[PDB]
This record gives structure tokens, C-alpha cells and sequence, in this order.
RNA sequence: CAUAGCCCAGCUUGGCGGGCGAAGGCCAAGACGGAGAUGAGGUGCGC
């Protein structure tokens, strides 16, 4: 009873936003923004703290001394490069990143030796950032427009992000939290208060018009799933267009509900306990879709007890049909559905088999990216000529402001332009048609190089989904390795085959084991050998020390998970 | 108030009989355009194995509007007419929808001009090969005169 | 405005019919824990 679920619900797009749902919005992100601030502040107070300390000063100094060092000798290397228009230099800069990378260690040393001094100094400053938190739930939510259930939904998300942010910084990347402006785009939630000794709040308990949460939250016209697998899919989707009722926010202290049109595909089964709903508000090519997501607690699932031992293994090896993106084997044969046959191949025994995806994928995001840089020429272009055309006429003016050739040729973004063009809709001016014709037509193209980008991602992940099932339909444990060439594994991206088999594993109870890769690659399963070049891999397949005979390295990589498995 | 409805209403009525009236003109052009035969035999033409048929389908295209420049000087008074016709219908809606009407006179002409404009707009679009056009827009919902009583 | 893509009751895939910033949806197979485009720092809004 411990597991947590989420149903998705969409919205109909032709339904607008009223102002209460967008004032919901704005606020939101003034709070993300004022957090992210405050997270700022506290970090470089933190980083001010640790700095106080005179072994922690020195340490600093050294690092900046061979920060500075390193930079110059990148300068010199670059400059070598450019004067050659493409050894020695590289191994002096070489020296430089060790000598850096050294004080670096340093530093970190000089901080974990005297990190015993200034706890107290970090925990009365992570008081005052609480307290400052708590003054601003106060300030937005006591004295502003602001529901609380968002803001506590605001928290949590910062607050998942700045461990987030921690542990990439940890873990390398000096990555950061940036501020955003304002597209529009935002979250809102709702909680569902259950005190104790209370009944469940049941899915039947929304639909009811005069329920504990008529003012909360209603989504009527609940069916139970078992009546609801019956119905045609005709009467399922004309069922599904139901108007949900959600407390939104306050404006001038006053209640204000929004009414959805949702089209809800799968209800909760009756037993079920709500927890929350979130509706996110997404804006992709302009256009602003919506969806509503709930929340509950279910019972779990019986473990299973039989079936065979699968597993899975991962890569990035092409294949003239797709990307070839990993390779599974089965203690037992098993059975593969009709419509997937071609992206999860099998071999004659059932046993075995490669997961590829098919091409089309590949295919399709190289049209986004070749939209991509057109669009960058056709907005250079177009910067061009509004230049030209704003030096040799008149500036009619924008935002009541005469235009200057010089902040005009410092845009990069079209956010600029699609304004002054919205603006000059009916100016008359030669360059407005020439402004409308360039804007017109992006957006056409916008669309594409945004919508087919997630289109056909999404299709990919429908493939890896679809096979997480169709393993956790036999598999009585599964297995998973803890492990343009970038680019293709950014589009094949086999860590969602991974998160998604993971996931469907949990959820229907299937055991998973993470098998301890080490050492598996350069060990052939028929004869037993390690191999210690590290660049015969390149290729496949790859001969044998130990045997002297070319092998799959995969293969040998899914026979000896299935080994270690069976001990 | 409701007159700020009719005159919105009465708004979005004579927009779509500009449109009308446009469509009409736009197929009498098309029409004075055909009667040459030269044009009509293009028109009849015009109505790696997709290059080769987009690239008969643009000369045909090409053709039908180099049929079009080389006759334009022959057709100038017929297209003219036509012209002179279009303003006197147009002429003649401003007697029925202000005249006759309630609608207010700014309003008229405020629309005629974004008509005006677009079809400007619009005619040198369609010229190079790049194709769009006025389509009916559904109704969704001082201010003028009220059976000849203005009302403010 | 490029010459096939995008969109038209969650999503992806097929099929019927439509729209090119607007319209118009219908049918079928399957699957589904929401929480990741460094582009910005606007202190309300790529209409
Ligand atoms: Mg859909
Ligand atoms: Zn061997």
C-alpha cells in the first residue's frame, strides 16, 4: 500500500487560460525566482565561510595563482594553434591542469580539516535561510494571492534542485542554478487534507457533487476500471470529455476555480487514495497545452515467483538498420509481440536478442537540426535588412522608444524581433511586410523544429516503455548492467531503456539486480580471458588473448551476467 | 450595450462581403485571364521521380504567368472595368451598411483599409510562388447610429 | 513563403477526412509515476 501512482489527463486545446490561472502563474515564478536568489546568497555565503579561515586563504590563493597559470598556458596553446591555423606547449598546459588540479585537492583538504569550526556558522546561516523562506511563504501566501498547496509544490521543487545541483558539483560539472523569464509556462497544485481516524478520500468521493472536496478538487464521472476495460474505445474516449472542477487560487481574497475540459483515459481503481493534484502549463512553438496530474497511494503488488532470468545489456554500436542500443538474453525462451518484432529482434532458440530503433528516428531529428541552423541564416538574414533599412530611413518608434541600429544588431534571440513585428503589424512601413514576411513563415518552421523534435522522441520512448512491459510479462528477474558518436547516443539514448525498465520492474515487483560490470568487456565467456588493450573495442567484433578468435563482445557481455546471475 | 454588438456585427458582415466581393473579383481576373487561348491551353498543361514533375509543374506554372505578362498591355481595359466595377460595388456598400445602416462611418473605413492593406499584402505574396488568400472568419461576438439615432 | 512536414480531445503508431495559424473531427492496435533543451537574468505576459 505503499506505492505511489500518477495519472496523466489532458486538456482540449481550444480552451484558453483565464487571468486567475495566469496571476497563479506569475506569482509562482516571482517565488522560484526570489528562491533561486536566496539559494545564491546562501552559497556564497557559505563560499565566504569557508574562505575566513587562513589555511582555507592560502589554499584559495594557490588555486587562483594556478588558475591563473593554466589559463595562460591554454592562451599559449591557442595561440600556437592559431599560428599553425590548427607537443611541448600541450604538455606545459598539461602540467598546469595537474598543478590546478592538485590545489584544487588542496583546498577541498583544507576544508574538510577545519569543516568542524564553522558548523555553527553554517547552520545560523541556513537558519537565516530558513527564516527568510518562512518569510516569504508569509509574504506571499498570508499577505498574498498565492495557495498554498503551490507554494509548498514551488519548495519542493527548489529544493529537489538544488540537490540536484549539489551533486553535479560534487559528482564535476560547476554547474549552477540560472534564473528564466517569464514565458508564461508554470506549475499549480492542490493537496488533499486527510486527517486521522478519516475515511479514505476514494476516487468515488471526487465524482460526488456534494463531497468533502467539492470545493477542492472534483473530477466526476468515475468508472471502475473493470466496467471501464469493457467499453469500446468509441464510447471510452466520448466518456472521457468530463469538466473538472479545481480550486485555482485567490485574487482580492477570494476563492477562484478554473473548469477543465480533460479527456481522462484511465480512472483510479476504487479502492485508491488520492494525494494531490499538480496541472502544468507547457508552452512549445506558442502554443499553450496543459495537463492535469493526479496523485494516490495504491496497494502493491504480489512479488513474482517463476519465470526466467533476463538480462540486458548496453551500448551505442550502429547497424545499417538503426542504432543498435543494446542486446538481451533469457534464461528461457520467451514470447515477443507481433507489432514490436521489428525493434526488439529475437533470435531461433527465443533466447536472445538486440534491441535496436529504427532509423526513422535518427532521420527525423536531423531534419529538426537542419530547420535549425536554416532558421539561424534566415534570422541573420533578416537582421540584415532590418539594419540596412533602419540606417538609410526613419525609426517609427517601439515601445514608445526610438530604435537604434546598434540594438538591433546586438539581437541573437528571435524573441526581439517577433515583438517588434507584432508591433508593426500596420505601420504601413516597407520593412513591417518585411518584418511580417520573415515572422509568418518561422513559425511555421518554429513548430516543426520544435513539435516533430518531440514527436519523435516521444515515439522512442513509447518503443523502450513498450518493451519494459513485454519483459515484466515473463521475466521472474531481470538484470542491468551499472554502466555524431555523441550525438547518436543522444538520440538512441539507451539511459531511458534503462530508467524505463527499472521502472516497470518496480511497478509490476519483478526483482532487479545490478550486476557488477567490472571487468566483463575485455573477458570472453568461451574462454575465460582478460584482455588488457583498451582499444580493440573500437570495433567488432574483437579477437580473443586468449583464444585467438573473434567474438561478440556483447554476447560474451550477456553470457557472463547470465553466469554471475546463476551461481 | 447592443449597439456596441449590432455595430461589431455589422462589422464582421462587411468584411465578409469585402471578401466576397474580392473572391468574385479575384475570379473575374481569373476569368478575363483565360479567355486568351495561349492561357487556357497553359492552364489545361498545368492541370527523383517528384523533381521531374515539380519541375513540369512550375513551368507550367511559369508558362500560365508568362502567358499572363505578355498579353497584361491587351487586357488593360477589360481588367480595368472590372476594377471600376469592384469600387462601385464597394461604393455601393457603404450606402447600404452607412447610408442605410447604423454602422458607424469610422468603422467602415477603418475596415476598408485593413481590406485594402491585405489584399496588397496578398497580391505581391501570391506573385513570387508563395500562396495565401482571405478565407470567411466565423462571427464570435460615440458607437455609430440607432435608426438613425447616434448614440454615444 | 522551404515541398514535405506540423496540427485538428491525453501519448505514440496506423487509416479515413480536413486546416497552414487555422480548422473538424471519426475509427483501430498498444503503452503509460509527474517531476531536464544552459538560455536567460526582465521583476506581470514571442497575443
Ligand atoms: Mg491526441
Ligand atoms: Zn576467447
Amino acid at each position: 500500500m505503499t506505492t505511489m501512482t500518477v495519472h496523466t489527463m489532458g486538456v482540449h486545446y481550444k480552451w484558453q487560460i483565464p487571468e486567475v490561472l495566469r496571476q497563479q502563474l506569475w506569482l509562482a515564478h516571482n517565488l522560484r525566482e526570489d528562491l533561486v536568489s536566496l539559494q545564491l546568497a546562501y552559497d556564497d555565503d557559505l563560499k565566504a565561510i569557508w574562505s575566513s579561515y587562513p589555511d582555507v586563504a592560502q589554499a584559495e590563493d594557490t588555486m587562483a595563482a594556478a588558475e591563473a597559470d593554466a589559463v595562460a598556458l591554454s592562451e599559449r596553446v591557442k595561440q600556437a594553434r592559431i599560428e599553425a591555423r590548427s607537443t611541448e606547449l600541450t604538455q606545459q598546459l598539461r602540467d598546469a591542469k595537474k598543478r590546478l588540479k592538485d590545489a584544487r585537492q588542496a583546498r577541498r583538504d583544507a576544508i574538510a580539516v577545519v569543516k568542524d569550526d564553522a558548523a555553527e556558522r553554517r547552520k545560523a546561516r541556513s537558519d537565516q535561510l530558513a527564516a527568510d523562506q518562512k518569510a516569504l511563504y508569509g509574504q506571499y501566501c498570508r499577505d498574498g494571492d498565492l495557495y498554498w498547496a503551490s507554494f509548498n509544490t514551488v519548495l519542493d521543487h527548489h529544493k529537489t534542485a538544488v540537490k540536484r545541483i549539489a551533486a553535479q558539483r560534487a559528482s564535476g560539472k560547476p554547474a549552477t542554478l540560472r534564473h528564466h523569464r517569464f514565458d508564461g509556462s508554470g506549475t499549480i497544485a492542490v493537496q488533499l487534507q486527510r486527517q486521522a481516524g478519516a475515511p479514505p478520500r476514494t476516487p468515488m468521493v471526487l465524482a460526488d457533487e456534494a463531497g468533502k472536496y467539492r470545493n477542492v478538487l472534483h473530477i466526476p464521472g468515475w468508472t471502475d476500471p473493470d466496467v471501464w476495460e469493457q467499453m469500446t474505445r468509441s464510447q471510452c474516449r466520448q466518456s472521457g470529455r468530463v469538466t473538472v472542477r479545481m480550486r485555482c487560487g485567490s485574487t482580492d481574497g477570494q476563492p477562484q476555480w478554473i473548469d477543465l475540459p480533460v479527456q481522462v483515459h484511465r480512472w483510479l481503481p476504487a479502492d485508491a487514495d488520492i494525494t494531490g493534484a499538480e496541472l502544468v502549463v507547457t508552452r512549445v512553438a506558442g502554443i499553450y497545452r496543459a495537463k492535469l496530474c493526479v496523485t494516490a497511494r495504491i496497494g502493491d503488488t504480489e512479488p513474482v515467483t517463476s519465470g526466467p532470468t533476463v538480462a540486458l545489456h548496453l551500448g551505442w554500436r550502429s547497424t545499417e538498420e538503426g542504432t543498435a542500443v543494446a542486446t538481451w538474453r533469457s534464461d528461457a525462451p520467451l514470447d515477443i509481440p507481433f507489432g514490436l518484432r521489428t525493434v526488439m529482434r529475437v533470435d531461433a532458440a527465443g533466447t536472445s536478442g538486440i534491441i535496436v530503433v529504427p532509423a526513422t528516428i535518427e532521420r527525423r531529428l536531423t531534419r529538426t537540426e537542419n530547420i535549425a541552423s536554416s532558421r539561424s541564416l534566415a534570422l541573420d538574414a533578416l537582421r540584415d535588412k532590418v539594419v540596412g533599412w533602419l540606417s538609410d530611413n526613419d525609426a517609427p518608434t517601439y515601445r514608445d522608444a526610438p530604435l537604434e541600429a546598434a540594438t538591433v544588431k546586438q539581437w541573437k534571440s528571435p524573441q526581439r524581433f517577433a515583438s517588434l513585428a507584432h508591433a508593426w503589424k500596420d505601420n504601413g512601413t516597407e520593412i513591417s511586410d518585411i518584418l511580417w514576411a520573415w515572422f509568418s513563415l518561422d513559425r511555421k518552421q518554429w513548430a516543426q523544429q520544435e513539435n516533430g523534435r518531440r514527436k519523435a522522441l516521444g515515439h522512442r520512448d513509447d518503443l523502450y516503455r513498450q518493451i519494459a512491459a513485454v519483459i515484466s510479462d515473463q521475466a521472474g528477474h531481470v538484470l542491468v548492467d551499472d554502466t555524431k558518436i555523441d550525438r547518436r547516443r543522444d538520440h538512441a539514448a539507451p539511459g531511458g531503456l534503462r530508467a524505463s525498465v527499472v521502472a516497470a520492474m518496480t511497478r509490476d515487483g519483478v526483482p532487479v539486480t545490478i550486476v557488477a560490470a567490472a571487468d566483463f568487456t575485455r573477458t570472453h565467456s568461451r574462454c575465460g580471458h582478460v584482455n588488457p588493450a583498451d582499444d580493440r573495442y573500437l570495433s567488432n567484433p574483437v579477437r580473443c588473448d586468449g583464444c585467438g578468435a573473434m567474438y561478440d563482445q556483447d554476447r560474451s557481455f550477456v553470457t557472463l551476467m547470465l553466469r554471475a546471475a546463476t551461481a | 450595450p447592443e449597439v456596441l454588438r449590432q455595430q461589431l456585427w455589422l462589422a464582421h458582415n462587411l468584411r465578409e462581403d469585402l471578401v466576397s466581393l474580392q473572391l468574385a473579383y479575384d475570379d473575374d481576373l481569373k476569368a478575363i485571364w483565360s479567355s486568351y487561348p495561349d492561357v487556357a491551353q497553359a492552364e489545361d498543361t498545368m492541370a527523383q521521380q517528384l523533381r521531374d514533375a515539380k519541375k513540369r509543374l512550375k513551368d507550367a506554372r511559369q508558362a500560365r504567368r508568362d502567358a499572363i505578362a505578355v498579353v497584361k498591355d491587351d487586357a488593360a481595359e477589360r481588367r480595368k472595368a472590372r476594377s471600376d466595377q469592384l469600387a462601385a460595388d464597394q461604393k455601393a456598400l457603404y450606402g447600404q451598411y452607412c447610408r442605410d445602416g447604423d454602422l458607424y462611418w469610422a468603422s467602415f473605413n477603418t475596415v476598408l483599409d485593413h481590406h485594402k492593406t491585405a489584399v496588397k499584402r496578398i497580391a505581391a505574396q501570391r506573385a513570387s510562388g508563395k500562396p495565401a488568400t482571405l478565407r470567411h472568419h466565423r462571427f464570435d461576438g460615440r458607437c455609430g447610429s440607432t435608426d438613425g439615432q447616434p448614440q454615444w
